[PDB]
RNA sequence: CGGCGAGGGGAGUGAAAAAGAACCUGAAACCGUGUACGUACAAGCAGUGGGAGCACGCUUAGGCGUGUGACUGCGUACCUU
RNA sequence: GAGCGUUCUGUAAGCCUGCGAAGGUGUGCUGUGAGGCAUGCUGGAGGUAUCAGAAGUGCGAAUGCUGACAUAAGUAACGAU
C-alpha cells in the first residue's frame, strides 16, 4: 500500500533522529609502540599488546 | 504548427489527461490560440471632418503664435550651412516651412536638418503640423491652403 | 496642441468587456454565459 | 583564522557525508583524525581526505599550527545529479539519480 | 501501457 | 487603556480547608470549583490559575439526596473490548471517596491544561487530618 | 487623582499629565478642549461620583496629535459562492494630554 | 505585442507569501497552501474583531461581579442599582475601578446599595 | 594537500574570479550550517482575538519596536457541481 | 458604472542613468482596492515622465504542456540455490 498524504520534513528528521552514528569512545595506546589502535585489535604496525605478532 | 494529427496517445487507459493533437495551444511548441494574421490598420475620415480639423489645427496656431508668415523664402544654393545660419538669423530651431512651389535647393539644404522640415503646399497633414514648434507660411502657401480649405 | 495635450471627448471610448479575468471584474469563471447549455457550449447556439 | 577545504561533485549522497560530517562537527583535528580513521563509511574516507588537506591549508597558507586547530564547521551541501535509466518489468523504465554532494571543511584556532 | 489488474476481466467486472 | 490582565508570576494564592461532612456534593463542588477557578477575585483572567489551594476534610461524609447513595452509578472503559465497568456511589464510598469528590469537582472544571493545573490545586482527604499545617490553612465555611 | 469621563462615545480613566487616544475631534492641533461632563473624580479616598455629572468638575487638555491608525484589511469571502472582496480601513485618531482635573 | 508575466507573476506571489510569514510549513513556503491561509486569516481577523467586543465585556462583567460580590451584593443588583442611581460608568471603567481602586468600589457599592434600598 | 588523480587553497591576470571555462544577472520549489525563542502530561484545516515570559535594538528613561509564543475564546481547506 | 497594472507606437535627437539603468532581495511610508513612492544590499547598461493609441494584457485548478525538485526512503532490490 501507498501513502494518502506527503510526509514533511518534520517527520522525516524524526524518523531520522536515531540515524546518528556513535564514534568510538576511546583508542587505544600500545605500551611497545605507543600506537593508538582498536581495543583488542592488532596495531597497524602489527603489534598487539606488545609483541610483534605478524612480521611487517 | 508543423507536425501530425496523430493522437498522442489512446483516449482510455492511459492515466494521463487526454490529448488529441500535438499541435495543441495548450502544449508547448503547440500553435498560437487566435493567431494573428496581416490586417488593414487603416481608418477612414470623412472629407469634411478633415477639412475641419485643419482649419482647427490652423484657428489654434494663430491663436497661440506658432505660425510665422512671411513673404519669400528660398536659399541661392543648396548648402544646408546657409540654411542653418538663416533660420539661426530668424531665431527658429523646430520648423516646419511649407512652400507655394517645390524648390529643389530649399529642399536639398533642409534634407540633413532633422528638426526643419520643407513640405508643399498640398502635403500638410495634421501630425506634422501639431507636432512641429514653429510653422513657416509663404505668402503662396497661405493662398494655396486657403483655396483648398475653403 | 502637442501630440500629448489631445484627449478625446467624454463618454466617446467606452471599453470593451474582457471576459474571464478574476472575480472582482463581474465577468470571470463562465464570463456571461451561465452555467453549461448549448448556449454556454464554445459556437454553441441555435439557427435564426 | 579560518582556511577552508572543499571537495565538490563527490560521488556520495548528501545524507550519508552528513551522518560522517555530524560525527567530527566541533572537535579538535587530532581527534577528529582519529574518528574518522576508525570510522567503517566510505563518506568517512571523504571527509578524512577533506579534513587534511584544510590542516594541509592552514599549516601551508597561513602558517597555523596543528596543536590549536578545531574544526570550527563542516557542513554538506547537495549537487548535482546524475539521471540514469534502470529497465523494469513490463517496458517500464525508472530513473535513478546517482546524487553527489559537496563536502566543505572550515578549520581554525579561535 | 496499462496493468494487467485493469486488462482482467474477473476483477474488472467485480460488481455487474 | 488596555485591560489589565494577572500575571502568573506575581498572582498570591491562598491556603483553606473546608469540612465536607454533611454537605450537599453537588452544591460543594461547585463552590469548590468556583474557588479553585478564582472566579471570586477581582483580578481575574480567564487564561490564568488565580484560584486558591483548597483541602477537603472528611470526604468520606458528603451526603446526597433521594436514593443516589444506591442509584448514582459512576461508569467508564477500560479501552478493552467489553471493558465497561460501573460502581455505585456507596462502594465508591466504601472503595476510595477521595475520587468521588474528585470527578465532581473535575467535572465542573474546565477542560484543558489549565482545568488540569486547577484540579492540581484541590486537595483532598478521606480522614480529618491533613499533612498540609505548614502552609497554614483557613477555615473556610461552604 | 484619577478622573473618569467620556468623549467620542467611549469613557476614559485619565490621570493628570497624560496622553490619550481619542476619536477625531475637531479641534486645531495645538489648541486646548475643556471637558465639562466628568462621570467621576477619585482623590485618594476622597471620591465624588456624578448622578450622572460631577457638578463643578472639570478637565482641562492639550491637543497634541492627529493621525490615521494603524491600517486594517477587511476580507469577505464566500466560498465555492465565486464571491471575494478585500478593503482596507485606517481610522482617524487624536491625541491629546490631560493635564488638569478640577474638582 | 507579446506579453511575458514573470516581473508581475513574481510580484502578486511574493506578496501573497510576505504576508503569510510566519504560518507552519507549506502554509508560508508554497504560494497555493499559502494563499488559502491568507484569506482564511482575513475572515478569522475580520469575525474576531467582533468576537473581541463580546469577549472583553464577558471578562468586565466577571470582574464586576467577582468584586460586588466580595462587597456583598451581586452583579445584577449592583446594575440596577447603578441603573436607578443614574450613574453612567461603564463596565470597561468599572471592572478598571474594581481592580486598581478598591475604595473607589466601595463607594459605588454603596451608593448602589443606597438607590435599592 | 591529494593516487605523477578528481577537487581545493594560496600566488597571479582582470574593473570584477560575489565573471574560472559546470563561466552576465542568478528568482522559487527543494536541501543545509549558525544564532534567538518555543517544545518531552499533551489531542483535531494548525489560523485568528487576548496574552505572560525570554532575547536583541532603543533615539523622551519613558515605554515602544523586532523575533518567538506558554496559556487561552472562537474556528471542519480551496475549486467544481 | 468607474478604474490599477503589463508589453509595444507617438510626444521622445526630449528627461533619468557608470557620481550606477533594468532585473533580484530586504526595509520604511502611502491609497478604499487592483497598486504606488522612497531607499539599503546584489547588479553592471539601459529605462522612460505626461496625455493619447494597439492588445499574444493579468492563472491555482482543465486526470492541463515543458523543465527542475521533493515524498514513500537511505526503504524494496542488486537478475538462477
Ligand atoms: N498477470 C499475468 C498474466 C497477464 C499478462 N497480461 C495480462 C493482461 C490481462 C490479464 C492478465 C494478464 C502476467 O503478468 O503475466
Ligand atoms: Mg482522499
Ligand atoms: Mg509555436
Ligand atoms: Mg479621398
Ligand atoms: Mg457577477
Ligand atoms: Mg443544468
Ligand atoms: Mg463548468
Ligand atoms: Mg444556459
Ligand atoms: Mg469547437
Ligand atoms: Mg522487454
Ligand atoms: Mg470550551
Ligand atoms: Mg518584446
Ligand atoms: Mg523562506
Ligand atoms: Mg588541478
Ligand atoms: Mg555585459
Ligand atoms: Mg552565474
Ligand atoms: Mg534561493
Ligand atoms: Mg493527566
Ligand atoms: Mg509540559
Ligand atoms: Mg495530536
Ligand atoms: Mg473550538
Ligand atoms: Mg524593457
Ligand atoms: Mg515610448
Ligand atoms: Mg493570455
Ligand atoms: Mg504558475
Ligand atoms: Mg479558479
Ligand atoms: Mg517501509
Ligand atoms: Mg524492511
Ligand atoms: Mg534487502
Ligand atoms: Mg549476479
Amino acid at each position: 500500500a501507498v501513502q494518502q498524504n506527503k510526509p514533511t520534513r518534520s517527520k522525516r528528521g524524526m524518523r531520522r533522529s536515531h540515524d546518528a552514528l556513535t564514534a568510538v569512545t576511546s583508542l587505544s595506546v600500545d605500551k611497545t609502540s605507543g600506537e593508538k589502535h582498536l581495543r583488542h585489535h592488532i596495531t597497524a604496525d602489527g603489534y598487539y599488546r606488545g609483541r610483534k605478532v605478524i612480521a611487517k | 504548427v508543423t507536425g501530425s494529427g496523430k493522437k498522442p496517445w489512446r483516449q482510455k487507459g492511459t492515466g494521463r489527461a487526454r490529448s488529441g493533437s500535438i499541435k495543441s495551444p495548450i502544449w508547448r511548441s503547440g500553435g498560437v490560440t487566435f493567431a494573428a494574421r496581416p490586417q488593414d490598420h487603416s481608418q477612414k475620415v470623412n472629407k469634411k471632418m478633415y477639412r475641419g480639423a485643419l482649419k482647427s489645427i490652423l484657428s489654434e496656431l494663430v491663436r497661440q503664435d506658432r505660425l510665422i508668415v512671411v513673404e519669400k523664402f528660398s536659399v541661392e544654393a543648396p548648402k544646408t550651412k546657409l540654411l542653418a545660419q538663416k533660420l539661426k538669423d530668424m531665431a527658429l530651431e523646430d520648423v516646419l516651412i511649407i512652400t507655394g512651389e517645390l524648390d529643389e535647393n530649399l529642399f536639398l539644404a533642409a534634407r540633413n536638418l532633422h528638426k526643419v522640415d520643407v513640405r508643399d503646399a498640398t502635403g500638410i497633414d495634421p501630425v506634422s503640423l501639431i507636432a512641429f514648434d514653429k510653422v513657416v507660411m509663404t505668402a503662396d502657401a497661405v493662398k494655396q491652403v486657403e483655396e483648398m480649405l475653403a | 496642441m502637442r501630440l500629448n495635450t489631445l484627449s478625446p471627448a467624454e463618454g466617446s471610448k467606452k471599453a470593451g468587456k474582457r471576459l474571464g479575468r478574476g472575480i472582482g471584474s463581474g465577468l470571470g469563471k463562465t464570463g456571461g454565459r451561465g452555467h453549461k447549455g448549448q448556449k454556454s457550449r464554445s459556437g454553441g447556439g441555435v439557427r435564426r | 583564522m579560518e582556511t577552508i577545504a572543499k571537495h565538490r561533485h563527490a560521488r556520495s549522497s548528501a545524507q550519508k557525508v552528513r551522518l560522517v560530517a555530524d560525527l567530527i562537527r566541533g572537535k579538535k583535528v587530532s581527534q577528529a583524525l582519529d574518528i574518522l580513521t576508525y570510522t567503517n563509511k566510505k563518506a568517512a574516507v571523504l571527509v578524512k581526505k577533506v579534513l587534511e588537506s584544510a590542516i594541509a591549508n592552514a599549516e601551508h597558507n597561513d602558517g597555523a599550527d596543528i596543536d590549536d586547530l578545531k574544526v570550527t564547521k563542516i557542513f554538506v551541501d547537495e549537487g548535482p545529479s546524475m539521471k540514469r535509466i534502470m529497465p523494469r518489468a513490463k517496458g517500464r523504465a525508472d530513473r535513478i539519480l546517482k546524487r553527489t554532494s559537496h563536502i566543505t571543511v572550515v578549520v581554525s584556532d579561535r | 501501457t496499462s496493468k494487467w489488474f485493469n486488462i482482467d476481466n474477473k476483477i474488472v467486472d467485480h460488481r455487474p | 487603556m488596555k485591560t489589565f490582565t494577572a500575571k502568573p508570576e506575581t498572582v498570591k494564592r491562598d491556603w483553606y480547608v473546608v469540612d465536607a461532612t454533611g454537605k450537599t456534593l453537588g452544591r460543594l463542588a461547585t463552590e469548590l470549583a468556583r474557588r479553585l477557578r478564582g472566579k471570586h477575585k477581582a483580578e481575574y483572567t480567564p487564561h490564568v490559575d488565580t484560584g486558591d489551594y483548597i483541602i477537603v476534610l472528611n470526604a468520606d461524609k458528603v451526603a446526597v439526596t433521594g436514593n443516589k447513595r444506591t442509584d448514582k452509578v459512576y461508569y467508564h472503559h477500560t479501552g478493552h473490548i467489553g471493558g465497561i465497568k460501573q460502581a455505585t456511589f456507596e462502594e465508591m464510598i466504601a472503595r476510595r471517596p477521595e475520587r468521588v469528590i474528585e470527578i465532581a469537582v473535575k467535572g465542573m472544571l474546565p477542560k484543558g491544561p489549565l482545568g488540569r493545573a486547577m484540579f492540581r490545586k484541590l486537595k483532598v482527604y478521606a480522614g480529618n487530618e491533613h499533612n498540609h499545617a505548614a502552609q497554614q490553612p483557613q477555615v473556610l465555611d461552604i | 487623582m484619577y478622573a473618569v469621563f467620556q468623549s467620542g462615545g467611549k469613557q476614559h480613566r485619565v490621570s493628570e499629565g497624560q496622553t490619550v487616544r481619542l476619536e477625531k475631534l475637531d479641534i486645531a492641533t495645538g489648541e486646548t478642549v475643556e471637558f465639562a461632563e466628568v462621570l467621576m473624580i477619585a482623590n485618594g479616598e476622597e471620591v465624588k461620583i456624578g448622578v450622572p455629572f460631577v457638578d463643578g468638575g472639570v478637565i482641562k487638555a492639550e491637543v497634541v496629535a492627529h493621525g490615521r491608525g494603524e491600517k486594517v484589511k477587511i476580507v469577505k469571502f464566500r466560498r465555492r459562492k465565486h464571491y471575494r472582496k478585500q478593503q482596507g480601513h485606517r481610522q482617524w485618531f487624536t491625541d491629546v494630554k490631560i493635564t488638569g482635573i478640577s474638582a | 505585442a507579446r506579453v511575458k508575466r514573470g516581473v508581475i507573476a513574481r510580484a502578486r506571489h511574493k506578496k501573497i507569501l510576505k504576508q503569510a510569514k510566519g504560518y507552519y510549513g507549506a502554509r508560508s513556503r508554497v504560494y497555493r497552501v499559502a494563499f488559502q491561509a491568507v484569506i482564511k486569516a482575513g475572515q478569522y481577523a475580520y469575525r474576531d474583531r467582533r468576537q473581541r467586543k463580546r469577549q472583553f465585556r464577558q471578562l468586565w462583567i466577571a470582574r464586576i461581579n467577582a468584586a460586588a460580590r466580595q462587597n456583598g451584593i451581586s452583579y445584577s443588583k449592583f446594575i440596577n442599582g447603578l441603573k436607578k442611581a443614574s450613574v453612567e460608568i461603564d463596565r470597561k471603567i468599572l471592572a478598571d475601578i474594581a481592580v486598581f481602586d478598591k475604595v473607589a468600589f466601595t463607594a459605588l457599592v454603596e451608593k448602589a446599595k443606597a438607590a435599592l434600598a
